[PDB]
Parts: structure tokens; C-alpha cells; sequence
RNA sequence: UCGGAGUACAAAAAACCCUCCGAGUGAUUUUAAUCUAGACAAACCAGUCAAAAUAACCAUAACAUCACUUAUUGAUCCAAAAU
């Protein structure tokens, strides 16, 4: 991803950090494709998917919008775990 | 105690038509009923009349 | 043919002669009272608990720790009363009664909650939550002296740690502070443990922090056998367990087996088993504190992996078992037409030999 | 002549699985016309107080306590009216989950 | 059926078999349940999904329908976007 | 290779609270002609005796969680008259601190329908709901 | 066109729609409020 | 022709121009969908259940309910509607 000078720098960073869950300790993005029994459509199931990041890092109207079926559960837990951490003691 | 059955047809424009049973002695009927092709409760009217 | 019953029977004990004159409850709530009374004795046919595993009904549970405290059992009683009877005196805790208008000191009552009876729950706690079948797996023991873990995550901001709770791995990266009432005449050893989380063995566990030869309170005098090492649970698996536990110690326990070295950062070397520590030093240490929380994977794991362990990331996850079906029929009767893709290996059409 | 109509084929109402037996989800555990056997855990109750198994595993039968809904109300009157000593007992149908619900594997190091 | 026709000496085929059957190349023959267009509005949602579903045979009626038509209908056909041609086959079958 | 790099891919998580925490655990889906519905994985218990107030979470197994009784001295001392509505909600305030300590976020509450309207239980739903515990237990991942 | 005309007037259908059946649920309730103030004031009557 | 009880006492099935009840539907609104594992029953045709997933209502149900609820029903072909 470093190395992929055919894309633009904040287009790079927006890679970095959305899809770092993907990205190798080496720096190498990898991209998994398994669905068909062809490698040509399977090679071209990893370029859609390729194109696909890219046009969503380029486009700055992104919203991120976020969906609602499993975030409440992380929502509920995050506000009940800072409802622990609201202690104010100095420490270190 | 006749009852009789009645063909409505959907108000969402798409044309969805189902079949119920009703009293003879009632008014035209005028129910709520789920439109396949639109996946929301629609009002559904009675249209014609087939069966007795 | 009939069979004796093997034992009494539940409503053979009420006569059904003269039902009149027998008392008979009117409220659905006292009957379920009564028969969730009845539904947990041991009845001689078959029950849902014995099919569901009640863990082989009663067990004898090995206790390893502090006896309980000696207090005057009248000399407590005479003063709980004197303090009920002195609230009871008073008429504006009446009138914000009756006027269900009444705030309560929570800071207070779970002071004296872990006081007095905080021990036996986070004993509790920590059978529902497995500590003790992982630890020692015979034995038990419970928490007689609080103790306080907190992780700092800023300047003002204290992230505390108590039984069962659920604690980032960035919040955990810096080593916590602990507090414990002690009196200075005592030794004390402290273990941070991860029980799940180990890749190769099952039942093997990591150290995480190992101080030993505690004076008292001031742990940070105190020296360290293991260096402290952040949570580093698996992306895939999550919500693994990290156990502080206390042992009290009369002598100065010296060891040079279980001394790590100054970087530890091999996975072979932090290898533990909690069983076979306390079987070594059975003899001094006695548990006295217990301190749990749950720590799911985060954005610090990866780097934690990457940076101090040096090796890659490994990504697990969930996988269910493959969905059953019968044995594929030559003619399938009445069957949907769907019923020849329920064998299908691919959705690909296969020419065989055009 | 004068009785008409008493011929009808019996309905198989009856038992499918019996205790020890092996099921897998979705089977039949046993059908009946009125409340002979009842739920437990893994059984579910069908329209035509059917009862099947939810999950894969092993058929049991046991003998527990009767705590009916509160909003029916001939069970609420029957528990109500029952003398102070008096529990209710029915035979539940279990179904005993054999396979894990899942398995951590691994997948790729990244 | 005519085993032997009076004209060509040829055996031939029942047309109500083809009009209301389907037969796949691996063996089976498909239908449809009947009386799936019967008083619909007189049925459960289940019962009218059961009724629309399409059918499989058993052996008997699958010989007795192989005895009924010629070898005409029992070829391989390619037809061009077949809705059954993914069915045409049979795979895993271990007997 | 790295001597590290060995995973053993069956990894096995001992932990009982894995997969309820993970929302993919094995609900008990049943009885349904029996009440309460035992679908959960925690569930809320209030015995409103006629001198006491207690509250427990048990596990679906019938063990006990956490509790919180008026019977405990720590309330005792602090409350007065442990059986009036001022009780109910200090006990459900006093189980709610302890179930966020405990690290129960999520429970079920099956009251009977005069039990719900009582002026009492509906102050403890509500001290649980403003100290953060909430009921409406997740529904399970492929139930 | 054909299709373009069956969307049209599903979209005019729809766009109505909360109006028809707001006032279908006002048809409703002053039938029955009516049938109601009938049966009352019936009532009221025999029984003077 | 269909259902319930006895014959047919305890898994299922089981006959008589055997003994008795019944059905060829009413009332009301919650007008009750799609897709699909796995099963019951069954000569065949038919009859029954049903987990997960989908769009709309509480953001916690939807199996329409009651009348012993079990029976209240009819295959192709062919005729008609607006498909
Ligand atoms: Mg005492
Ligand atoms: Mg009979
Ligand atoms: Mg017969
Ligand atoms: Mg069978
Ligand atoms: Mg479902």
C-alpha cells in the first residue's frame, strides 16, 4: 500500500486506516477471493472488490454511515463501561 | 346467516387483488391488508363480488 | 402391571379426604414460590437438572484461605439493633419515606458491603465465571481482603478493575496500581494471569505480571519476577480472562525457577499453571485477593503482537457446524425441486465431457 | 340404521422419539390432540400442540413442577383452588444438545 | 398405448403424460401438486406455498411415465437459458 | 522458523462467558406452555417478602449471580422500612452498581402482569434503566 | 411506457396513501362513536 | 363423504346393516406475507408441523380467536372473469 504510487496520498491514507484490519505486518494489502471455481472470475472478484476501496477512499462524500442491528449492543457496553471509567483520581 | 365472497383490489396503485369472505348484510367492506409489491399496509376496498 | 413407587410421593403427604376444611393458598405468586421450593430438591425420578448438568449436585469444595473473621455474635446483634431502633427514632427519615422521596449513600453501602459480605460474592462470582475449575480445579477460596486495581488512561482518568468486569487492551497496556489494606508485618505476592488466550496448550496459562516479596501495600517496592506484558487476545477469539491473584506469605519465598528474564518476550517462557505454582509453594502462600476482568480484541492488540512479541497477528473466527441433511434419495418423493441443490458442491454448471 | 358417521381413520396421534433417541432439528418428537406430554428445553410447541426438537441432540423425559401462565386463567383457578401442600406435576419432553455451537478456527495471519 | 402403431410399426406416446410432466435427464420426473389453483381463498398461506411447490416422483411413477412416452423425451436437450439445466444432472448420488 | 509462530489452529476458549458475551451462545428456547420463558441468559428475580426486599440475577443453570437484599446489613443500616418503595428502588439501585461491577450489561424481567403495575417494581425498572443496566437481553446470532 | 405508467401511478397511489387511511380511521371511529351515542341515548330512553 | 368416544383397558393401525354424539358452518377483528433446514402421516392423490433469513407494526407477539375445534369439504378437464 506504502509502495502504490497509481493512487493519490490521502487516498493511501484513508486505505491505511479503514482497511488495516486487512493489511499485512509487511505493509502489503491483501485481498481474498473464493467464491467461483475460476481463477479469471476470481481475479476479477479481487479487482472489483479493489476498485470498490478505492472509489470509497477517493469520494469525499462519504458519510459513514453505520448500521444500527449490531452497534446497539456495542453502544449500551461502551456507555456502561465509561459509567466505570468517569472515576476522576490522579494517578502515574 | 348468508355470507359472501368479495374480491378487493389494492389502493397502491400496483394491481393486487385477494379474496374474502363476508355478511351479506354489511356495508362495503374496507380493510388494511399487506401489498406484496410495495411491503407496506395498504387499505384494501371491496371491488367485485364472485361467490355467494 | 404396576411398579411400587421407589420413594414418597410429592402430594401423598396431604390427606384428599375433607378438603374443605384443609387451608389452601389463593395467590399464583405463593404457588410459584412453593413450586420453585420443590423443583430444586433432590427427587428420586428423572428432573431437568440432572439431564442439564448440575455439576454431579453437591460438592465438597477444598477451601484454601483465610479463616473468616472473629466477631462477637451478640456484641453485633445488640449493636445492630441500637442502630436500627436510632434510625426508626427519627421522623424525617419517616416523612421522606412516606413521601417516597429518599436518596441512599452508594458509596457507603458498598463500602460496607465489601466489607462484611463483599467476600462470598466475588467467591460466587468467580465459580459462575470458572477462576477456581481453571486455577486449582479442586479447590476454593475466598477473597477476605478487597483489593483495588485500577489502570490510569490520562492524567485525571482511572479505569478500576473489579470481578468480572470488561477492560480495553489500551486501556490495560500500562501496568495497573494496586491497593490493599495490610498491615506492615506481612509479605504479599501478587499474579496477573490470562487463563484463555494460550495458542498451543488448552489448559496452559500466561503470566502477565508476577510481583513477589511484597511489604505490605507498597507494591512497586516490592520486586518483580515477571515484567508486565499488555493483553494481547486473539482478534478472532474474544473476551479471554485476566485474574490478579493475592497470596498472603509468612516467610520471604526466594525461587530462581519461576524468575523471568529482563525482556520476556517468548510465549514458550511465559508458560504457566497456576496448579503447579501453588503446588510448589503450597506450604507459605495462602490466596487472600482475587481481582478479574474480561478483555476483548482492539486496535493495540495488533501492535502489541507486532511490535514486542515480533511475530504475526493470528485472526480466528467463528465457524459453525456444516447444516445436517439425509442421505440423498434415488427418487425423492414429494420432495421440492430445490431438493437436488441441497448436495450441490458448487453453483457452476460442469460439462463433463462436452 | 340409526349410528352413522362413526368410521374415521385414526390420526396417529402418538409418540415419534422416545428417550436416548438421537434427533436433529426440526424432527417430530411426538403429536397428540390434547396437552398429553409438554415442552421443556430445545422442544418447541406447534399450532397442533405438536412438539419438535430445536436443536441436535439427545431425547429425554422427566417429571417436573407446573407454573402455568398468569393470563390463563382456568390453569390460574385450578392453582388457586389447589389445597397449601399441592404441587402440580407434568411430564416434560427435552431435547439434550449434543454438538458445540461453534468452533474457533484459524484463518489467516495477518 | 399403442406398442405398435398401424401406420409406421413404431411405438408411441401418451400426450397428456408430456403436457402435465417434466422429465429430467438424470431419471426424475417433475409436477406440479394438485389442486394448486382449487379455492385458494379457502386455504392456509402454508397449504397454498405447499400446493405452488413443485414435486418430485417415486420409482413407480417414474416407470410407469418411462413406459408411457418414446425416447424422444428422454434425450439430452440444450436448450438456450434452461431453467432446469442445472437440474438436469445428478451429483453426490452414492448408492 | 520463529519459535512463536506455532498456533495450533483448534483454538479452544474455556471461558463460560465467551460466547453469551459473544451473543452467540445457545439460548434455551422451549418450554412456552410453562412461565417464565426460560430464553435468556441472565434473568432478573424480585421476592418481595412481607419484612424484605431481595433481588438476584441468575444464570440460566439457576445459579446465583448477583444479589442484593435488604437483608444485607450494609442496606439495613442505610434504609428504613425494607419493604416500601424507597427499599425496592435502593435494592435496584444497589443490584445495578454490582451488575455493572460484575460486567452484566444485559437481562431479562418476567413479572407477572400485577407485579408490573405495582408502583414499586416499576421505580426498581426504572433505577436499573438510569444506572445503566437494561433489560431486552440481545437476541441470539443465528438463533 | 408501459412500465414508466405502472410506476407513475403506483408513486401517485402512494404518495395519497396516509391521507386514505387517516381518513378511513376518522370513518371508523364516528361510526362506531355514533353507533355508541344510539345505543346510549336508546338506552337512556326506556329506561325513563 | 368428514370428525369425537367405546369396541380397540398401556406405541401406532384395526372391521360389522355394532352402540352414541355430531359437519356440509356462523360471530368478531389481531385481515393472519415471502423464502427455506429438518420432520409426521401416507399405496398414489392428497393432508400436516416447522428452526434460521427477509419488508411493515411493540422497537418484548403476530400460531387470527371462540362455538367439545377435531369435521365445516371435491381431482383433472372444461367454462367464465381481467391475468
Ligand atoms: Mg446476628
Ligand atoms: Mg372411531
Ligand atoms: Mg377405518
Ligand atoms: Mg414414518
Ligand atoms: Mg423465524
Amino acid at each position: 500500500l506504502a509502495s502504490a504510487d497509481w493512487i493519490a496520498e490521502p487516498v493511501r491514507l484513508k486505505l491505511a486506516v479503514k482497511h488495516k484490519n486487512r493489511i499485512n505486518r509487511s505493509g502489503e494489502l491483501i485481498l481474498t477471493s473464493e467464491c467461483s471455481r475460476y481463477q479469471f472470475r476470481n481475479l476479477a472478484d479481487c479487482l472489483q472488490k479493489l476498485r470498490d476501496m478505492i472509489a470509497e477512499a477517493s469520494q469525499p462524500a462519504k458519510e459513514p454511515s453505520r448500521e444500527d442491528a449490531e452497534l446497539r449492543r456495542s453502544r449500551i457496553e461502551n456507555m456502561n463501561r465509561e459509567r466505570l471509567r468517569k472515576k476522576r483520581i490522579s494517578s502515574a | 346467516s348468508k355470507t359472501i365472497l368479495v374480491k378487493m383490489m389494492s389502493q397502491a396503485g400496483t394491481g393486487f387483488s385477494f379474496n374474502t369472505k363476508r355478511s351479506r348484510l354489511r356495508e362495503k367492506l374496507t380493510l388494511l391488508h399487506y401489498d406484496p409489491v410495495v411491503k407496506k399496509k395498504v387499505l384494501f376496498v371491496e371491488q367485485k363480488k364472485i361467490r355467494s | 402391571r404396576r411398579a411400587a413407587p421407589l420413594g414418597p410421593m410429592p402430594n401423598e403427604d396431604i390427606d384428599v379426604s375433607d378438603l374443605e376444611r384443609l387451608k389452601k393458598y389463593r395467590s399464583f405468586d405463593r404457588y410459584r414460590r412453593r413450586a420453585e421450593q420443590e423443583a430444586r430438591k433432590p427427587h428420586w425420578w428423572r428432573t431437568y437438572r440432572e439431564h442439564f448438568g448440575e455439576e454431579s449436585g453437591p460438592k465438597d469444595r477444598v477451601d484454601i484461605g483465610l479463616p473468616p473473621p472473629k466477631v462477637s455474635r451478640t456484641q453485633q446483634l445488640l449493636e445492630r439493633k441500637q442502630a436500627l431502633r436510632e434510625l426508626r427514632a427519627n421522623v424525617e427519615e419517616e416523612r421522606a419515606a412516606r413521601l417516597q422521596t429518599a436518596r441512599i449513600p452508594l458509596e457507603a453501602v458498598r463500602a460496607e458491603w465489601e466489607r462484611t459480605c463483599g467476600p462470598y460474592h466475588k467467591q460466587r462470582l468467580a465459580e459462575y465465571c470458572g477462576l477456581y475449575r481453571d486455577l486449582f480445579h479442586g479447590a476454593t477460596f475466598v477473597p477476605r481482603v478487597p483489593l483495588h486495581v485500577a489502570y490510569a488512561v490520562g492524567e485525571d482518568d482511572l479505569m478500576p478493575v473489579y470481578h468480572g468486569n470488561e477492560v480495553t487492551p489500551t486501556e490495560a497496556a500500562q501496568a495497573p496500581e494496586v491497593t490493599y489494606e495490610a498491615d506492615e508485618g506481612s509479605l504479599w505476592t501478587l499474579l496477573l494471569t490470562n487463563l484463555d488466550g494460550h495458542l498451543l496448550e488448552p489448559d496452559a496459562e500466561y503470566v502477565h505480571w508476577l510481583v513477589t516479596n511484597i511489604p505490605g501495600n507498597r507494591v512497586t517496592e516490592g520486586q518483580e519476577t515477571c515484567p508486565y506484558l499488555p493483553p494481547f487476545p486473539a482478534r478472532g477469539s474474544g473476551f479471554h480472562r485476566f485474574a490478579f491473584l493475592l497470596f498472603k506469605q509468612d516467610k520471604r519465598i526466594d525461587f530462581s525457577g519461576d524468575t523471568r528474564p529482563s525482556p520476556c518476550y517468548q510465549l514458550a517462557q511465559r508458560t504457566f499453571h497456576t496448579f503447579d505454582f501453588y503446588k510448589k509453594h503450597q506450604d507459605a502462600m495462602t490466596p487472600a485477593g482475587l481481582a478479574f476482568f474480561q478483555c476483548r480484541w482492539d486496535d493495540s492488540v495488533t501492535r502489541v503482537f507486532h511490535q514486542l512479541l515480533d511475530m504475526r497477528e493470528p485472526v480466528f473466527e467463528f465457524v459453525r457446524p456444516p447444516p445436517y441433511h439425509p442421505k440423498q434419495k434415488r427418487f425423492p418423493h414429494r420432495q421440492p425441486l430445490r431438493y437436488l441443490d441441497r448436495y450441490r458442491d458448487s453453483h457452476e454448471p460442469t460439462y463433463g465431457i462436452y | 340404521s340409526k349410528n352413522l358417521g362413526g368410521k374415521s381413520p385414526g390420526k396417529r396421534f402418538g409418540i415419534k422419539k422416545m428417550e436416548g433417541h438421537y434427533v436433529h432439528a426440526g424432527n417430530i418428537l411426538a403429536t397428540q390432540r390434547h396437552f398429553r406430554w409438554h415442552p421443556g428445553a430445545h422442544v418447541g410447541l406447534g399450532k397442533n400442540k405438536c412438539l419438535y426438537a430445536l436443536e441436535e441432540g439427545v431425547v429425554r423425559y422427566t417429571k417436573e413442577v407446573y407454573v402455568p401462565n398468569p393470563s390463563n386463567s382456568e390453569a390460574v383457578d385450578l392453582v388457586t383452588r389447589l389445597p397449601q401442600g399441592a404441587v402440580l406435576y407434568k411430564t416434560f419432553v427435552h431435547v439434550v444438545p449434543a454438538k458445540p455451537e461453534g468452533t474457533f478456527k484459524l484463518v489467516a495471519m495477518l | 398405448v399403442t406398442y405398435f402403431s398401424s401406420r409406421k410399426g413404431k411405438r408411441k406416446t401418451v400426450k397428456a403424460v408430456i403436457y402435465r410432466f417434466l422429465r429430467l435427464h438424470s431419471g426424475l420426473w417433475l409436477r406440479r401438486k394438485a389442486g394448486y389453483k382449487k379455492k385458494l381463498w379457502k386455504k392456509t398461506a402454508a397449504r397454498k406455498r405447499r400446493l405452488r411447490e413443485f414435486v418430485f416422483c417415486n420409482k413407480t411413477q417414474s416407470k410407469l411415465l418411462d413406459k408411457m412416452t418414446t425416447s424422444f423425451w428422454k434425450r439430452r436437450n440444450w436448450y438456450a437459458d434452461d431453467p432446469y439445466q442445472k437440474y438436469q444432472d445428478r451429483t453426490n448420488l452414492k448408492v | 522458523p520463529v519459535e512463536n509462530e506455532a498456533v495450533a489452529p483448534e483454538f479452544t476458549n474455556r471461558n463460560p462467558r465467551n460466547l453469551e458475551l459473544l451473543a452467540v451462545a445457545r439460548k434455551e428456547r422451549g418450554w412456552g406452555t410453562v412461565w417464565p420463558s426460560r430464553e435468556f441468559w441472565h434473568r432478573l428475580r424480585v421476592i418481595r417478602t412481607q419484612h424484605h426486599i431481595e433481588a438476584l440475577v441468575e444464570h440460566r443453570n439457576g445459579q446465583v449471580v448477583v444479589s442484593a437484599s435488604t437483608r444485607e446489613w450494609a442496606i439495613k443500616k442505610h434504609l428504613y422500612s425494607t419493604r416500601n418503595v424507597v427499599a425496592c428502588e435502593s435494592v435496584g439501585r444497589v443490584l445495578a452498581e454490582r451488575c455493572l461491577e460484575a460486567g452484566i450489561n444485559f437481562m431479562v424481567y418476567h413479572p407477572t402482569p400485577w407485579e408490573a403495575a405495582s408502583d414499586s417494581i416499576k421505580r426498581l425498572q426504572h433505577a436499573m434503566t438510569e444506572g445503566g443496566v437494561v433489560l431486552r437481553e440481545p437476541r441470539r446470532i443465528y438463533e | 411506457q408501459k412500465r414508466q405508467a405502472r410506476e407513475q401511478l403506483i408513486e401517485e397511489c402512494m404518495a395519497k396513501m396516509p391521507q386514505m387511511i387517516e381518513n378511513w380511521r376518522q370513518q371508523q371511529q364516528e361510526r362506531r362513536e355514533k353507533e355508541q351515542a344510539d345505543k346510549d341515548r336508546r338506552a337512556r330512553l326506556q329506561a325513563e
